[PDB]
C-alpha cells in the first residue's frame, strides 16, 4: 500500500 | 483562462517531442499524476500562504501551522478549523482549468488510460473526467463516514453546516458519537484502497506495453513531497517515457533523473495550450472550452 499520508 | 509562458525561453520544442511520440504511437494511453499545481490558476487559495484569507481565519482560529487542519487529532479536538476550510474549498466554488479540460479532450480522443490526482478539489471529475479514469489518491468531499464506527453518511449532512453563521454543532455519528467528517485522507491515514490497487494494475499495463504501443506518462504540478503518492514516479518502468511539466525540477526527476526523462519549465495551463497546438486539436479543444 505504502504506509500513511507524510512527507 | 488566458496564460503567458513562465520564462523568454521556448518550451514549444520540448512540447512538440511529447506530440511526436503520441504522433508514432497512436494506439497508445496516457496516464497523468498531478497535483496543486494545475488548479492555482482556478483561484483556489492555498491555505499555506499568508495573503490568503483562508490562512488568516485559520490563524485567527489558532490553528498551529497550515497543516494541522488535515491532521485526525487536531480535528478531533477542535473541528472548526476543518469545517472553516472545507467552507472555502468545498467543489462547486471554482471552475476547472485550460489544464482540467485537457484531460477531458484526452479522454474523448480515447488517449487517457489515467489520470492520478493529489488534489481534493475534485476539478478533473467536475470537467467531465470519466469516473473509471480517475484516482483521488487523497479522497474528496463526495464521501462521509463516522471518525469511530465508519458508519455512512451522505455529504449534503455535512455541506449543510457550512452555510451557517457561525459554524457551530458539528455533525455527530447517531450510532457511536463521535465525529463525521469528509472522505479527505489526513496526514496519518492510509489512502484508499484503490490507489495502491489501480496502480498495481496500472504498474503491469505499463510494462507489458513495453513489449508489444508504447505509453506516457506525464507528471504535472507537483511537488513530489507527500508519500506515499510521491513514490509512483520512481515506480514507473525504466523503459517507459518520464515527462514533468513543473515550474521546478523535483523529486525522482531530480534525485534520479533518467536518459530519456523530458524535463518541461512551464504554467500546466501553457503547457495544455501548446500540447493542443502541437496535436492539432485546437478545433476539438476550443469546441470543449466554449462548451
Ligand atoms: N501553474 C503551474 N504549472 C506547473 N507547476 C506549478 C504551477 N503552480 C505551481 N506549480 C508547481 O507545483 C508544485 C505544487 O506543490 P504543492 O503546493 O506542495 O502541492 P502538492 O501537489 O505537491 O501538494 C499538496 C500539499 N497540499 C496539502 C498538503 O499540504 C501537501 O503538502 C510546486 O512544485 C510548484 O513549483
Ligand atoms: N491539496 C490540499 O489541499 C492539501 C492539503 C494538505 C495536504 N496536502 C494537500
Ligand atoms: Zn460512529
Amino acid at each position: 500500500k505504502g504506509g500513511a499520508k507524510r512527507h | 483562462m488566458a496564460s503567458m509562458s513562465v520564462s523568454t525561453a521556448s518550451t514549444e520544442m520540448s512540447v512538440r517531442k511529447i506530440a511526436a511520440h503520441m504522433k508514432s504511437n497512436p494506439n497508445a494511453k496516457v496516464i497523468f499524476m498531478v497535483g496543486a499545481g494545475i488548479s492555482t490558476s482556478c483561484g483556489i487559495p492555498d491555505f499555506r500562504s499568508p495573503g490568503t484569507g483562508l490562512y488568516h481565519n485559520l490563524a485567527r482560529l489558532k490553528l498551529p501551522y497550515p497543516e494541522a487542519v488535515f491532521d485526525v487529532d487536531f480535528f478531533q479536538s477542535d473541528p472548526l478549523p476543518f469545517y472553516t476550510l472545507a467552507k472555502e474549498l468545498y467543489p462547486g466554488n471554482f471552475r476547472p482549468s485550460k489544464f482540467h479540460y485537457l484531460l477531458k479532450l484526452f479522454q474523448d480522443k480515447d488517449v487517457l488510460k489515467r489520470v492520478y490526482t493529489q488534489n481534493i478539489d475534485t476539478l478533473e471529475r467536475q470537467a467531465g473526467v470519466k469516473d473509471d479514469l480517475i484516482i483521488e489518491a487523497h479522497g474528496s468531499f463526495a464521501h462521509c463516514h463516522c471518525i469511530g464506527c465508519g458508519k455512512v453518511y451522505p455529504p449534503q449532512v455535512f455541506k449543510s453546516k457550512l452555510a451557517e453563521h457561525p459554524i457551530k454543532d458539528f455533525v455527530k455519528c447517531d450510532v457511536c458519537g463521535e465525529l463525521v467528517k469528509p472522505a479527505i485522507v489526513f496526514f496519518g491515514e492510509d489512502l484508499p484502497d484503490s490507489f495502491s490497487e489501480t496502480w498495481l494494475n496500472d504498474s503491469e499495463w505499463l510494462r507489458e506495453k513495453i513489449t508489444t504501443q508504447q505509453p506516457l506518462v506525464i507528471v504535472v504540478g507537483t511537488s513530489l513531497a507527500v508519500y506515499p503518492f510521491a513514490s509512483l514516479p520512481e515506480e514507473i518502468p525504466r523503459k517507459v517515457k518520464r515527462v514533468l511539466c513543473n515550474l521546478e525540477t523535483v523529486g525522482d526527476f531530480k534525485a534520479n533523473k533518467r536518459p530519456t526523462d523530458l524535463i518541461v519549465h512551464q504554467y500546466s495551463d501553457e503547457f495544455a495550450e501548446q500540447l493542443v497546438e502541437e496535436l492539432g486539436w485546437q478545433e476539438d479543444f476550443e469546441k470543449i472550452l466554449t462548451a
